């Protein structure tokens, strides 16, 4: 969104993973430069990173190494 | 001849920008106090009232006084 035109969204499209399934984020950010690979936490597990331009956009790949469901996430 | 200057400033994308909407708003209603139609109808009236008997008085091409 721009912070100027708010009616409609600037660039705007879903994050599903390789199955059609929701990506139910939580608390997502972006890498250091913003590289559009932000990272983002997931409901519970399959923590992803995402782009934005190019036709990869979205979804690239799931990492699990817990169980409990996703509070927040963080770069540096 | 200002919103075409207003718009060609702020790109097409101009009430969707933060103040535009306003200024637009702004404008039309403006724009809404100044459809003087009314002020012909009525003056229209006014005259057709005279044209009842005034506009055309050649009746008495020498009238008597």
């Amino acid at each position: 969104w721009s912070l100027d035109m708010l009616s409609h969204p600037q660039d705007s499209m879903e994050l599903v993973h390789k199955q059609s399934k929701a990506v139910a984020v939580t608390s997502m950010s972006f890498p250091v430069g913003d590289v559009n690979n932000f990272v983002v936490g997931s409901e519970e597990g399959s923590v992803y990173t995402a782009c934005r331009h190019g036709s990869k956009a979205g979804i690239s790949e799931m990492f699990e190494g817990h169980q409990g469901p996703i509070t927040g996430i963080h770069c540096h | 001849a200002y919103m075409k200057r207003v718009e060609d400033v702020l790109g097409k994308g101009w009430e969707n920008h933060v103040e535009g909407q306003k200024l637009k708003q702004d404008g039309d209603s403006f724009r809404m106090k100044l459809n003087t139609q009314e002020i012909f109808d009525d003056w229209a009236r006014k005259v057709q009232q005279r044209n009842l008997g005034v506009s055309g008085r050649i009746f008495t091409i020498e009238s008597t006084r």
